[PDB]
RNA sequence: AGCCAGGAUGUUGGCUUAGAAGCAGCCAUCAUUUAAAGAAAGCGUAAUAGCUCACUGGUCGAGUCGGCCUGCGCGGAAGA
């Protein structure tokens, strides 16, 4: 679970999510897992993604996570009556717009990336696709 | 395999050994192994050694398009599992009547030997020849 | 013991940044005081002492070896290397120092442990049952 | 060797941009040097084709629009942020 | 055998086949591979 | 003339077909016959020279009339006394170790010629540089 | 796509293992006869053997195969 060490608050707007991505293109490996949905990335979700991922193209193979959380997610006490101040900060999101890179891989077969980030898109939540890196 | 190229260049081949080639062979094997042909092939390697190459591919659109050139009489080769066998190596060879012993001896059949002609002779071994 | 070029019995000290075994035979430096520093023969420490003083140094073998690291690695954990545990007891040789590195930058689960060898062969099996195990990614001497 | 035909835009603009990326054709530009900044609509299929190639990327492409064989060095190009499809490229004329 | 929301071929054996709808997954090989719905 | 029955080519000593997988059950499986092939190899294999594990196929008859049929002592094995080595490698091609003359191979591939592929020593040869690949040999001429 | 045959040899390749011979592990990933046969893709034996495959030839003989982009549907889908 990828966490922000120490923010400058504790607390976040829960804000909205009307936009497409900035990190578009894939930026290091010659392969990416470019999320085609519009989403929130739990730590948990991208962690456990990582690990899938890793798992089948072993220790071989450098990868990246375009993505990190930076979004305190807070939610009241189970049980407890509206107001009273806003909850505890329960975990950590990253926000995904169209076409976000998530994680990208370089080292290895196309093969085998295409079945990693095939594994990382079934842990995940939000619909992917698989990329290649564009020559400019 | 890729196409055109190897095939034609293949009946390049053709035309080499055929160019000064004598009565050539028919070839088919029916029911023969590859441990038999590692000194089967290596028995035409002692015959006249690098000559036999029984490169199948008698289809009538294939090695057969590249078989009018020289000994046309090779056609009448086309249907079924058959092939091809020239004499480059052997003006005036007995080389053909090896196959008939054989093809009554441990190699099942070849086309049970009847070849073309350049010394008159189908169906039939060299037998009036000089050692 | 270790016949430092025609003689044995002579005091020496074995070099810490190498694991010099009955095997390549051994460069031996002659430090001021603890009279010979035994570095194994060719390495790279070895080398710069080599390069700041050869005529101080000759070589030296085995004459008639023991005690020796070895870096094993495994993949990050969840109890997997708790088997490693249940070799701990296959092993002959009493493990003499547990060193996990888990560290470095990544996920990586590498663990300098500490023994020792009675013979060159019985060290050929050692390996063997350490490549066995398919957690254990990786397992060598450690320099 | 990428020849590629093109056709003179004549609305500029978000609109008809749209509009006309929606038909299967997209808007790019060619410019550069003295020569006027030239608006260039074009097939998108054909191009989505050619760029397959890294040579596209490269190579002198040789746009033709109106008989006029232009010659142009490819400079840059948006491609969409997820569907596998252009939306504008930038032709440095060359 | 298995009544999955997601059938996939599982051995060289598996074939996907439609019956009347219903889409199944019959496999001449290892009957375990049999498996319907999706 | 049979066959098919127990005919498989199995790698036994030249002379000495005593322990249990050269023979033992290894063609007990297959049920062949210790006694007579013991007696005869050995009666004439005694002029062979000992202590290579040459290739034998067996051919059993209808009443058991069997006839081994030894080769030529392993490439591998000829690599071991000419090149002089005792061992290939853990490693072939990663570390090549055993040292060989290209002639010497050369000639025992005229012996292995004797019996193998197609009529050309040298392309026979080139077999025998292909079983200093299986193992990891250093070439030297 | 079916149907015929073959799918090896050197040599059971080497380290190794009682045995690793195509098939415990690791390396090698060559040669040969070749139409084609990888020191082997799945299965198989204590290893073998053996089953199969890739591959190649025969016949038939017209397209067929694998992805992508989209329209519309199918399944996923049980409550008093």
């Amino acid at each position: 679970m990828l966490q922000p060490k120490r923010t400058k608050f504790r607390k976040m707007h829960k804000g909205r999510n009307r936009g497409l991505a900035q990190g578009t293109d894939v930026s290091f490996g010659s392969f990416g897992l470019k999320a085609v949905g519009r989403g929130r990335l739990t730590a948990r979700q991208i962690e456990a993604a990582r690990r899938a991922m890793t798992r089948a193209v072993k220790r071989q193979g450098k990868i990246w996570i375009r993505v990190f959380p930076d979004k305190p997610i807070t939610e009241k006490p189970l049980a407890v009556r509206m107001g009273k101040g806003k909850g505890n900060v329960e975990y950590w999101v990253a926000l995904i717009q169209p076409g976000k890179v998530l994680y990208e891989m370089d080292g290895v077969p196309e093969e085998l990336a295409r079945e990693a980030f095939k594994l990382a898109a079934a842990k995940l939540p939000i619909k992917t696709t698989f990329v290649t890196k564009t020559v400019m | 395999m890729a196409l055109n190229l190897q095939d034609k260049q293949a009946i390049v081949a053709e035309v080499s050994e055929v160019a000064k080639g004598a009565l050539s062979a028919v070839v088919a094997d029916s029911r023969g192994v590859t441990v038999d042909k590692m000194t089967e092939l290596r028995k035409a390697g002692r015959e006249a050694g690098v000559y036999m190459r029984v490169v199948r591919n008698t289809l009538l659109r294939r090695a057969v398009e590249g078989t009018p050139f020289e000994c046309l009489k090779d056609a009448f080769v086309g249907p079924t599992l058959i092939a091809y066998s020239m004499e480059h190596p052997g003006a005036a060879a007995r080389l053909f009547k090896e196959f008939a012993k054989a093809n009554a001896k441990f190699e099942v059949k070849a086309a049970a030997f009847e070849g073309e002609l350049i010394p008159a002779s189908q169906i039939d071994r060299l037998a009036t020849l000089p050692t | 013991r270790v016949v430092v070029e025609g003689v044995g019995n002579l005091m020496h000290h074995i070099a810490r940044c190498c694991q010099p075994i009955p095997g390549d035979e051994i460069v031996g430096f002659i430090t001021q005081g603890r009279g010979i520093s035994v570095h194994r023969a060719d390495c790279e420490q070895l080398a710069e002492l080599r390069s700041h003083a050869p005529e101080r140094i000759v070589d030296a073998v085995w004459g008639e070896g023991y005690s020796l690291v070895v870096r094993v690695v495994a993949n990050d954990r969840s109890g997997l290397l708790r088997d490693i545990t249940t070799i701990l007891a296959n092993e002959k040789v009493n493990v003499l120092g547990v060193a996990s590195r888990s560290d470095t930058k990544q996920q990586l689960a590498t663990i300098d442990m500490t023994i020792e060898i009675y013979n060159l062969q019985v060290l050929g099996r050692v390996l063997g049952k350490l490549n066995q195990v398919p957690d254990v990614i990786d397992a060598r001497r450690l320099h | 060797m990428f020849t590629i035909n093109a056709e003179v835009r004549k609305e500029q603009g978000k609109g008809a941009s749209r509009r006309l990326r929606a038909a299967n054709k997209f808007p790019a530009i060619i410019y550069g040097g003295k020569e006027a900044p030239l608006a260039i609509e074009l097939d998108h299929d054909k191009v989505m084709n050619m760029q397959a190639k890294a040579e596209f990327y490269s190579e002198v492409l040789t746009i033709v629009v109106d008989g006029k064989e232009i010659k142009v060095k490819a400079q840059d190009v948006q491609r969409h942020p997820y569907k596998p499809k252009l939306q504008h490229i930038d032709f440095v004329r060359a | 055998m298995k009544v999955r929301a997601s059938v996939k071929k599982l051995c060289r054996n598996c074939k996907i086949v439609k019956r009347d709808g219903v889409i199944r997954v019959i496999c001449s090989a290892e009957p375990k591979h049999k498996q319907r719905q999706g | 003339a049979k066959k098919v029955q127990a005919y498989v080519k199995l790698q036994v000593a030249a002379g000495m077909a005593n322990p249990s997988p050269p023979v033992g059950p290894a063609l007990g499986q297959q049920g062949v016959n210790i006694m007579e092939f013991c007696k005869a190899f050995n009666a004439k294999t005694d002029s062979i020279e000992k202590g290579l594990p040459i290739p034998v196929v067996i051919t059993v008859y209808a009443d058991r009339s069997f006839t081994f049929v030894t080769k030529t002592p392993p490439a591998a094995v000829l690599l071991k006394k000419a090149a002089g080595i005792k061992s290939g490698s853990g490693k072939p091609n990663k570390d090549k170790v055993g040292k060989i003359s290209r002639a010497q191979l050369q000639e025992i591939a005229q012996t292995k010629a004797a019996d193998m592929t197609g009529a050309d020593i040298e392309a026979m040869t080139r077999s025998i540089e292909g079983t200093a690949r299986s193992m990891g040999l250093v070439v030297e001429d």
